[PDB]
C-alpha cells in the first residue's frame, strides 16, 4: 500500500482522496466531513441547564 | 490490602450534521413557572431559546448545506507569502522561511492557536515588468543546521542530499508538496515565554515570543550559470494548506500589523472596532 | 561504540594522539572534577569524532536514549572510585560534588570488571530534538555530563601514579532519526584533481 | 438550591452562598498523562496532596476608574509552597488548574466584572508611540509573579485584539446584583505533554471591569478583589539542582 | 575488551515508566539514504 | 559470585566489586505505616521518587592517628534536596534508611574499620573534668548537620558505654585486605508511628578505626572515607509553613 504519513490520520476526513505516489501527504484534499460538536463551546457547564426551567433557582 | 487508602467524564460527543436543522411547528402557550425567554448570561453558557419558544412558527424543511464552513474548504486556497527579487546583486538570495510577511494570510491563520497541516508550494517567476526571457533557474531548500551557499558557484549547490528543483522561465510554474515537519505535535502562532534559560535582560528582550518549533531553515535560489546574468528576476511564492486540524480559537486582530515577529501595534491611533455614528437613537 | 574525544584542548593540535585519553592522577584534596562536556551528539565538540556524531549530521531530528561507556586502563594494583553524573538542563556545570549528585548518577568501582556504562535517558519535552546551537536553538539542549572523584586514586609503591581513562559512546535500541540533509564537515573549495 | 456550592481539595475548602454554576473549560476534566502520549522515560513524581490544594494570592482594590489586571500562569505559584519547590528542582511539569475569584458588595452598589481565561496570551508594546520602534516588553511586565500587573489599553487587551469578542474563551461574569464569585476549571493545553515552568507560561487570567463600579456617597468605598487558585493533577519529572529562573 | 558493545538498557540502571513510541525507522534505510540525485560532472565546450 | 553487588533506587545506582553481604537490621524491611497503628487522620503524602534516592555526603580523611566520626539521623539530610524541603514544610515524617560507606585502599596497606548503627545515641559530657559540673553538650555538638563531628574519648563512645560490646547493634566491618565497603538497611524504630524531624534524632552512625591505618613510606598517604545514604519509604503529614529549626 502506501506508508501513511499525513496531517490527519487519527481522526480523519472522507475516503475519496486520490493519490498516484507512494507518500500519503502527496494526496488531494477530497471532500470533507459534516461532523460538528457545538456544546463544548456554547455549553461548557457542569450542571445541566434545561431550557424550560429557570437557570438560577 | 494492608492500606485501605492506596487501592482507591466527557461532556458531549460529536455527531454529523449534513444540513441545517429544520423548524417544527408550534402554537401559543399560557402557563406559569415554565419560562424559556428568561436566561442568565452570568454562567458563561449561551442561551438555548429557539424560534418556537418565543413566537408561533410553521414547519420549514430546509436543505441548506454546511459544507463551505468546514475548516478544510476555508483554508485550501493559495495565498501570497513572499516577493523575492534578484536585482542579491550577485545572482543569489538566501531568504529565511517566515510566513507572516503579508497580512491577508496572517489574519486567517491567527484565528486559531494550534494548527497542524501539510502545505503545497507554487513558484511564479518573471521579470519585474511581467516580461519573459528564456533563463534557467535553480531552487534549493536548506534545513536548519545545513551549510548555506555564500556565492553563486559554491559547493553547496551540488545538492547531494538537499531537495531541489530545476525549472525554466518559459515553463509552467513549479509545484511541490511539503509534509508536517515540526518537532512538536502542532505549529503554534503564539508562544508566551522565553526559549532559553538563564537571566533575561534588556539585551535579550527580543527573545520573547520566538519558538524554535516554527523556524524551518532557509530557502535559496540562483541563476544556474557561473557568470552574471543580465536580467532582473522576481519570484512570487504561493502556499496552499491541506489536511487541516485546528485547536483553541481566538479573537481576531482589529489593529494593523507592524512587524513579522511580535504583535506590536501603533499606540497613537487606536482604531475603534466599529464605524462610529452620530446619535444612539437615529441609525 | 566508538572512541570519544574528551581531551580536545588547544595545545593538543600538533600531537593529536593524546586527545583520546584523559588523565586521572593522585589528588591531595577530595571531590575534584576530572572532566565535563555537553551531551549534544549533533553540536560540535567531543561528539564529532563518533560514528554516531558523523551519522547524525546527515539528519536533523533525533530521538531516543544514549549510553557512554568508560574503560579504565591503569595498572592492576591501583584502585579508586569515581562518580559520573548527568544533569538535565536549566543549570550550569555544578561547582562542587554535593550539587552534582542530585541528577542521574552512577558510582564506579575499579576491579576485575574494568568497564561501566552510564546510560543517558531520554528526558525532553518534545518527541524529537533538533541540533542544538548557540542562539535560539539552545532550546533543544539536553544536559551536562560531569565526572567526580568519589574517593582518591590510591596506588602502592612501585606502581605509577598516573593512569588514563578512555570513553566510548553508542546509542540505545529506541534511537531514531529523520529529515535527511547534508553535512557541513566536508567541503570542496578547490577542484578535486 | 444550586446557588450554594462547596469545593474541597487537599486540606482546604471554599464555600459560597450566592454562586453561579461551575465552568469546565472545553468540557474536559484534567487528568494524568497516559502512556500513549508520553515521551519521557523517567518515572514521574506525584505529590498529590501537598500541591493539590487552594492557594490564595494577594488582594487588589477596585476603584471607580480601574482598568483591569492580569496574572500569568503558573508564574504566580512558582515561589510559594512546596509547588514552588517542585517547580524549582525539576525540568518538566504538567498540571491543570481551578480558578476562583471572589468579590462581594452590598445590595446598593452596582458593577460588572468579566473574568476570562485566555491561553497563549502574548503581550505587545505600543511600538514607541508613533509605531516605528520594534519595542519589547521587559521581564517585569511579561512575568509579574504573584502580584499581577495592571492593563494600559484595555480596549485592545495590550495585544491588538478587541475586548468585544473575548467571550469565545471560557469565561464567566461577576454581576454585583446576583452573585459574588466566578469559577473556571482549566485542563492542560499545550502542544507538548510536558514543559518547563520557568520559561513557558500557559495561559493568562484577565479580570476586566466592563461596567464601572458606582455607589452613593456614604457606603463602603473599599471594594476588594481576591483570587484563589488550585492545581489539580500535578506531575513532575527530570530532577536537577535548584534553579530559580 | 571483548569487542562486544554493552547491552545495558534504561530499566537496569534507573526506574522507568511505560512508554509506547511509534517512531518509524524508514528514513534510515539505505534505499532512502542514497536515492537522491547529486552532481558528478561539469563538462564545457568553449 | 556474591562479591559483586548493585543497588539501584530512584535515579541512582551504586556498584561494588569487592563487597560483603547486605545487612538487614533486625531482619525487617522498611514499610509504610499500616492503618492498625496509625493515629493521624490527615492523608499522608508520598513523594516516592524524589526522596527515595542515594544522597552523598562529604568526605573525611583517614590519618594514622584518627579517633572516629559520628552522624546524627536524619539531621544530615534536612537541608539538602527535596527531602530537605518536605522535612521543613511538615510536622511529621516517617522513613527508613540504607547506609553505604565506601573506603578503598591498595594491597599494601592495612587497617580495620567498625561501622555500626546505634539507635537513641544520647551524648554526654566529661562533667567539667573533675565530675562536679552538670555540663551539657551544645547544639553544635548534638546535631552537627551533614558534616559530622569527631569523637573525643572513643573508648567510652562519649556516652559511658564501652566500645568492646558495640557489636550487639547491627554492624559490619571494613577490613582493608578483603573488602572496601559496608552496607546496612535500617527500618523505622520509634515508640510513636510519626515524629518531628527537627527535634528528634532516631539513630547515630558510628565509624571507629579499631586497628590503626599503617603503610610503608612512599604509598598513597591520602585515604578518604565517603558515606552515602538513601531514604526508603518516606511519608510526611501535617502541612505548615516553612520552619527550619
Ligand atoms: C523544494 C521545497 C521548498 C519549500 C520548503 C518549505 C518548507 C517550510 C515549511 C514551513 C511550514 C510552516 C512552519 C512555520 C510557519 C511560520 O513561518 C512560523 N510559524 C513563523 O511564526
Amino acid at each position: 500500500h502506501e506508508n501513511s504519513n499525513s496531517a490527519s490520520e487519527g481522526s480523519t476526513i472522507n475516503y475519496t482522496t486520490i493519490n498516484y505516489y507512494k507518500d500519503a501527504y502527496a494526496a488531494s484534499a477530497g471532500r470533507q466531513d459534516m461532523s460538528q460538536d457545538p456544546k463544548k463551546f456554547t455549553d461548557p457547564v457542569m450542571d445541566v441547564i434545561h431550557e424550560m426551567a429557570p437557570p438560577l433557582k | 490490602d494492608p492500606i485501605a487508602d492506596m487501592i482507591d467524564r466527557s461532556l458531549t460527543a460529536l455527531q454529523v450534521l449534513p444540513t441545517a436543522a429544520n423548524t417544527e411547528a408550534s402554537s401559543h402557550r399560557l402557563g406559569t413557572g415554565v419560562v424559556p425567554a428568561l436566561q442568565a448570561a452570568e454562567t458563561g453558557a449561551s442561551s438555548n431559546a429557539s424560534d418556537k419558544n418565543l413566537i408561533e412558527t410553521r414547519c420549514v424543511l430546509n436543505h441548506h448545506s454546511t459544507q463551505e464552513t468546514a475548516i478544510g474548504n476555508f483554508f485550501s486556497r493559495a495565498g501570497l507569502v513572499s516577493i523575492i527579487t534578484m536585482p542579491n546583486t550577485d545572482g543569489y538570495v538566501n531568504w529565511d522561511i517566515d510566513l507572516m510577511g503579508y497580512a491577508q494570510l496572517r489574519r486567517k491563520c491567527e484565528l486559531f492557536t494550534y494548527m497542524r497541516f501539510d502545505a503545497e508550494f507554487t513558484f511564479v517567476v518573471a521579470k519585474p515588468n511581467g516580461v519573459l526571457v528564456p533563463q534557467l533557474l535553480q531552487y534549493m531548500y536548506v534545513p536548519p543546521g545545513a551549510p548555506k551557499p555564500t556565492s553563486r558557484d559554491s559547493f553547496a549547490w551540488q545538492t547531494a542530499t538537499n531537495p531541489s528543483v530545476f525549472v525554466k522561465m518559459t515553463d509552467p510554474p513549479a509545484q511541490v508538496s511539503v509534509p508536517f515537519m515540526s518537532p512538536a505535535s502542532a505549529y503554534q502562532w503564539f508562544y508566551d515565554g522565553y526559549p532559553t534559560f538563564g537571566e533575561h535582560l534588556q539585551a535579550n528582550d527580543l527573545d520573547y515570543g520566538q519558538c524554535p518549533n516554527n523556524m524551518m531553515g532557509t530557502f535559496s535560489i540562483r541563476t544556474v550559470g557561473t557568470e552574471k546574468s543580465p536580467h532582473s528576476i522576481t519570484l512570487r511564492v504561493y502556499m496552499r494548506i491541506k489536511h487541516v486540524r485546528a485547536w483553541i480559537p481566538r479573537p481576531l486582530r482589529n489593529q494593523p500589523y507592524l512587524f513579522k515577529t511580535n504583535p506590536n501595534y501603533k499606540g497613537n491611533d487606536i482604531k475603534c472596532t466599529s464605524t462610529s455614528r452620530d446619535k444612539i437613537t437615529t441609525l | 561504540e566508538t572512541i570519544l574525544e574528551v581531551n580536545n584542548l588547544k595545545t593538543n593540535e600538533t600531537t593529536p594522539m593524546q586527545r583520546l585519553c584523559f588523565p586521572v592522577s593522585v589528588q591531595s584534596k577530595t571531590g575534584e572534577l576530572c572532566a565535563a562536556f555537553r551531551a549534544d551528539p549533533g553540536r560540535d565538540g567531543p561528539w564529532q569524532s563518533t560514528i554516531l556524531g558523523q551519522l547524525c549530521r546527515y539528519y536533523t531530528q533525533w530521538s531516543g536514549s544514549l549510553e557512554v561507556t568508560f574503560m579504565f586502563a591503569g595498572s592492576f594494583m591501583a584502585t579508586g572510585k569515581m562518580l559520573i553524573a548527568y544533569t538535565p538542563p536549566g543549570g550550569n556545570v555544578p561547582a562542587d560534588r554535593i550539587t552534582a549528585m542530585l541528577g542521574t548518577h552512577v558510582i564506579w568501582d575499579f576491579g576485575l570488571q574494568s568497564s561501566v556504562t552510564l546510560v543517558v535517558p531520554w528526558i525532553s519535552n518534545t518527541h524529537y530534538r533538533a541540533h542544538a546551537r548557540a542562539g535560539y536553538f539552545d532550546y533543544y539542549t539536553t544536559g551536562i555530563i560531569t565526572i567526580w572523584y568519589q574517593t582518591n586514586y590510591v596506588v602502592p609503591i612501585g606502581a605509577p601514579t598516573t593512569a588514563y581513562i578512555v570513553a566510548l559512546a553508542a546509542a540505545q535500541d529506541n534511537f531514531t532519526m529523520k529529515l535527511c540533509k547534508d553535512t557541513e564537515d566536508i567541503e570542496q573549495t578547490a577542484n578535486i584533481q | 438550591s444550586d446557588r450554594v456550592a462547596q469545593l474541597t481539595i487537599g486540606n482546604s475548602t471554599i464555600t459560597t452562598q450566592e454562586a453561579a454554576n461551575i465552568v469546565i473549560a472545553y468540557g474536559e476534566w484534567p487528568e494524568y498523562c497516559p502512556d500513549t502520549d508520553a515521551t519521557a522515560v523517567d518515572k514521574p513524581t506525584r505529590p498529590d496532596v501537598s500541591v493539590n490544594r487552594f492557594f490564595t494570592l494577594d488582594t487588589k482594590s477596585w476603584a471607580k476608574d480601574s482598568k483591569g489586571w492580569y496574572w500569568k500562569f503558573p508564574d504566580v505559584l512558582t515561589e510559594v509552597g512546596v509547588f514552588g519547590q517542585n517547580a524549582q528542582f525539576h525540568y518538566l511539569y504538567r498540571s491543570g488548574f481551578c480558578v476562583h475569584v471572589q468579590c462581594n458588595a452590598s445590595k446598593f452598589h452596582q458593577g460588572a466584572l468579566l473574568v476570562a481565561v485566555l491561553p497563549e496570551y502574548v503581550l505587545g508594546t505600543i511600538a514607541g508611540g508613533t509605531g516605528n520602534e520594534n519595542s519589547h516588553p521587559p521581564y517585569a511586565t511579561t512575568q509579574p509573579g504573584q502580584v499581577g500587573a495592571v492593563l494600559t489599553h484595555p480596549y485592545v487587551l495590550d495585544a491588538g485584539i478587541p475586548l468585544s469578542q473575548l467571550t469565545v474563551c471560557p469565561h464567566q461574569w461577576i454581576n454585583l446584583r446576583t452573585n459574588n464569585c466566578a469559577t473556571i476549571i482549566v485542563p492542560y493545553m499545550n502542544t507538548v505533554p510536558f514543559d518547563s515552568a520557568l520559561n513557558h507560561c500557559n495561559f493568562g487570567l484577565l479580570v476586566i471591569p466592563v461596567v464601572p463600579l458606582d455607589f452613593n456617597a456614604g457606603a463602603t468605598s473599599e471594594i476588594p478583589i481576591t483570587v484563589t487558585i488550585a492545581p489539580m493533577c500535578a506531575e513532575f519529572a527530570g530532577l536537577r539542582q535548584a534553579v530559580k529562573q
